[PDB]
RNA sequence: CCGACUUACCAACCCGAUGCAAACUGCGAAUACCGGAGAAUGUUAUCACGGGAGACACACGGCGGGUGCUAACGUCCGUC
RNA sequence: UCCUCCUAAAGAGUAACGGAGGAGCACGAAGGUUGGCUAAUCCUGGUCGGACAUCAGGAGGUUAGUGCAAUGGCAUAAGCCAGCUUGACUGCGAGCGUGACGGCGCGAGCAGGUGCGAAAGCAGGUCAUAGUGAUCCGGUGGUUCUGAAUGGAAGGGCCAUC
RNA sequence: UGCCUGGCGGCCGUAGCGCGGUGGUCCCACCUGACCCCAUGCCGAACUCAGAAGUGAAACGCCGUAGCGCCGAUGGUAGUGUGGGGUCUCCCCAUGCGAGAGUAGGGAACUGCCAGGCAU
RNA sequence: GGGGCUGAUUCUGGAUUCGACGGGAUUUGCGAAACCCAAGGUGCAUGCCGAGGGGCGGUUGGCCUCGUAAAAAGCCGCAAAAAAUAGUCGC
């Protein structure tokens, strides 16, 4: 799992998922998978849909995630009252907009880049849909 | 450079002579000429001016920078703003240091009138 | 159970615009209170301790910014 | 000045020459010469100070000015503001005095005197050079002294590029390689 | 240690006096000052003195 | 063997792009609030003083949020 | 108990056993005036001297610095030196801000006497915000007072202060 | 009245950097030397006080350069005050206000006082 | 599952382990790799196909070669198969 080496700050607010995305092209490379709704992706769910297309496409090509876990989502623990301070840390989250741009790569075929783009999104709870680059 | 950090350490007497909204008898030295003129409050009008560069005061100076020059461009500066009605006006550095040519154009237009 | 730390705060000192520019004023009106230099004075403007600008003389608060710098300044329109 | 006076109009005749320049105030000029007694291991007693303060004065006829530090580097455990050697500036005339002295009177109380290095430029070729002891002028003898310390001069031109520099120093007779 | 308060005294024949903080160990010299006098109108020397 | 060389690895600044920030802002709305002028309307609805109280256990919904699991007919703030 | 930032929804204010840090001081100079000055970082040359000092030049312009934690500011510099000094004065004070109140803060200007500056002018502490505790009871010095029949004194009041 | 120069301001990021080379009859700068009267916590590096031998070499200023920094439309988008809604951790419609960034483009500053030196 | 004391020979912000063992920089001789070169000698080589190498096999195929290609020998592995290890300690 990927997270940032340090933060200013250990906790952050909750905070509200709202509007719209804003990168929304592939602009590394030539096919993309890009989220269609609304939610949270953490960074067990990137690593494993990162470790799934790479074993369908056998590295042949390059791999590029566009969204970062940075958002440190905190849990109380089991069975303790309310209040007492803020949980602590416990895992980190990427706010998800609607249109974003998830995974991106090139070089595969567009056989090939469907066919594991198609097994890497069933890892993400966000719908996913697949588009190619265009000429602006 | 010079005359950039002479604005800088002048400004400030601008400032406040401008702050304090009264009339400023500004003074302008070169190693070769130095001038003298004041200024209305706005700070935009030129109300009277005189210096070295003039016949007038020219030609019965043997250099023009030297303190004597300097006395005789403050008496004529004093006795046109006297004869002009200004009487009461401040006296602005302009960076230079109040020492020698400055300080003697300043006595003599303390000494020709000119209070300040 | 446990204990957490931070729990500490202060008082608002209440700074901020009081005359929002374009009011009446009389000599010695404290115009704006403020930690910083944010508003210079300008016309019959003087500077406090603190920091705040108080009308030395009666008349019209206006806002303009002048300056090199784009500073904002407070100036007494006597009218 | 003797030789300010007579090698002005020669070196300003080659250079402009050599250069092709248009104007007399073009050809690179003399700035100033310093000297820097630097003195760094005297924390623990400052009669080092005074000794280096007077060595200086002897060498050159004037009163040190005793540095400070600015920065308290904690590689040598030192404070700013403690006294940590002294520099003497020279201008015009005793510029010229102090350079004829050590062009000409420089050689004899120093050994292996091959010559000196031909790249001590900084960039725009202001010649800092280091000598490793003050016996070496005439007005210090070995008698008198206590502690062995040298100098870090520097020549100070109002020449543009290091070539320039280079030109300026040969025509003033300086020993190169 | 922390600041010693003292009561420094006009030397006139009025026994007005100023009251200010020392730090009476670094500083081991009197404060001798020039302050006004409300009893005469005049700027007079006021020594220091202890805060009894 | 010097290693020919890149070995599904990591790799300071400098530039070219791609995102995130309540404790980042080179910029920046609507609304909110103060003051100046004007018609129309509202049983002075506004302010000052005096007599008399009551009250300082609120809840829900809408909106922007902390906390909680953007869980609670849960809890804490601001407006209706 | 007090202060700085956010939550605090672009005036003020606004809660939680919310998220983050400090304060219970120092300074007769670390204040006032006048004059003067402008870094952090990096590159090149140079005797020890070095990833580091003290020097000479250059890139850069506040990315340094504020006696302190944070915020807002500082080039006229609030940042750094030099000379003189105690305005770190006394009695007031139009007006205003902030609090239910006790209270707290800003403040032009007046009278007396000062410090700096040739002068115009500045100084009623420190770039500003934490560095603090009501009342009662008593101590110290002065007092244009009170003094239980008179004259004092005791005591109380008044001013400064513990 | 037109050329450029000096001083004081308005306007303070189309008003500022980089490149090309010009300016001296005037004004400014560089500069000469310095016991004074002043100065360096060392030196006329800076203040200065006595001047014009030379130079426009550095500056300063002027003319063009689209390499930069910037000013930036129309349209579109995000946001929302009101009312009315849905599949309500978010979104739709009727309404006004309508950003930021990015395109088209603009651009090598204008302007007020005297003080002289120039042709008239 | 949560609090307090230790992680200090100093609490009080500035230990050279005195020494051997890494690393830095300063003052010395030299070897085209600490140098940049064909000129004295005036011989038969640069490279061009190179043969498989001490007892065995092998290195960029040239450190060893020459006539028209073969023994290869300047190093590396088998190999040195003394590395068997303080003081006291039984017959
Ligand atoms: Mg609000
Ligand atoms: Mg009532
Ligand atoms: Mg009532
Ligand atoms: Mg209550
Ligand atoms: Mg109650
Ligand atoms: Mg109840
Ligand atoms: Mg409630
Ligand atoms: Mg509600
Ligand atoms: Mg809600
Ligand atoms: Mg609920
Ligand atoms: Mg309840
Ligand atoms: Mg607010
Ligand atoms: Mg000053
Ligand atoms: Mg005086
Ligand atoms: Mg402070
Ligand atoms: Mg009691
Ligand atoms: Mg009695
Ligand atoms: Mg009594
Ligand atoms: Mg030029
Ligand atoms: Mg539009
Ligand atoms: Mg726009
Ligand atoms: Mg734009």
């Amino acid at each position: 799992m990927l997270q940032p080496k340090r933060t200013k700050f250990r906790k952050m607010h909750k905070g509200r998922n709202r509007g719209l995305a804003q990168g929304t092209d592939v602009s590394f490379g030539s096919f993309g998978l890009k989220a269609v709704g609304r939610g949270r992706l953490t960074a067990r769910q990137i690593e494993a849909a990162r470790r799934a297309m790479t074993r369908a496409v056998k590295r042949q090509g390059k791999i590029w995630i566009r969204v970062f876990p940075d958002k440190p989502i905190t849990e109380k623990p089991l069975a303790v009252r309310m209040g007492k301070g803020k949980g602590n840390v416990e895992y980190w989250v990427a706010l998800i907009q609607p249109g974003k741009v998830l995974y991106e790569m090139d070089g595969v075929p567009e056989e090939l880049a469907r066919e594991a783009f198609k097994l890497a999104a069933a890892k993400l709870p966000i719908k996913t849909t697949f588009v190619t680059k265009t000429v602006m | 450079d010079k005359k950039s950090a002479r604005i800088r350490r002048a400004t400030r007497a601008r400032r406040k002579l401008q702050e304090l909204g009264a009339t400023r008898l500004v003074v302008h030295r070169t190693p070769r000429h130095i001038y003298a003129q004041v200024i209305a409050p706005n700070g935009s009008e030129v109300l009277v001016a005189a210096s070295t560069v003039e016949k007038a005061i020219a030609e019965q100076l043997k250099y023009t920078g030297n303190k004597d020059a300097a006395a005789a461009v403050g008496k004529a500066v004093a006795e046109r703003a006297l004869e002009k009605g200004i009487k009461d006006v401040s006296f602005d550095r302009s960076g230079f240091q109040y020492h020698g040519r400055v300080q003697a154009l300043a006595d003599a237009a303390r000494e020709a009138g000119l209070q300040f | 159970g446990g204990s957490t730390r931070n729990g500490r705060d202060s008082e608002a000192k209440r700074l901020g615009v009081k005359r929002f520019g374009g009011e009446s004023v009389l000599a010695g009106s404290i115009i704006v209170r403020q930690r910083g230099t944010k508003f210079h004075a300008g016309a019959n403007v003087g500077c406090g301790r603190d920091h705040t600008l108080f009308a030395k003389a009666d008349g019209k608060v206006k806002f303009e910014v002048k300056g090199p710098k784009n500073r904002k300044f407070i100036s007494i329109e006597a009218e | 000045a003797k030789l300010h006076d007579y090698y002005k109009d020669e070196v300003v005749k080659k250079l402009m020459t050599e250069f092709n320049y248009n104007s007399v105030m073009q050809v690179p000029r003399v700035e100033k010469i310093t000297l820097n007694m630097g003195v760094g291991e005297a924390i623990a007693d400052k009669k080092l100070l005074d000794n280096a303060a007077a060595d200086l004065a002897a060498i050159s006829g004037q009163k040190p000015l005793i540095t400070k530090a600015r920065k308290s580097v904690a590689g040598f455990k030192i404070r700013q503001g403690y006294p940590i050697g002294c520099k003497v500036t020279l201008r015009g005339e005793r510029m010229w005095e102090f350079f004829e002295r050590l062009i000409t009177i420089a050689v004899p109380r120093i050994r292996d005197f091959r010559g000196l290095s031909a790249k001590s430029f900084d960039g725009r070729g202001n010649y800092s050079m280091g000598v490793r002891e003050q016996i070496i002028f005439p007005e210090i003898d070995y008698d008198k002294v206590d502690r062995v310390r040298g100098l870090d001069i520097t020549i100070t031109t109002t020449a543009k590029s290091d070539e320039e520099g280079r030109a300026l120093l040969a025509a003033f007779d300086f020993p190169f390689r | 240690g922390i600041r010693e308060k003292i009561k420094l005294v006009s030397s006139a024949g009025t026994g007005h006096f100023y009251t200010t903080t020392k730090n009476k160990r670094t500083k081991p010299e009197k404060l001798e000052l020039k302050k006004f006098d409300p009893v005469v109108r005049q700027h007079v020397i006021y020594k220091e003195a202890k805060i009894k």
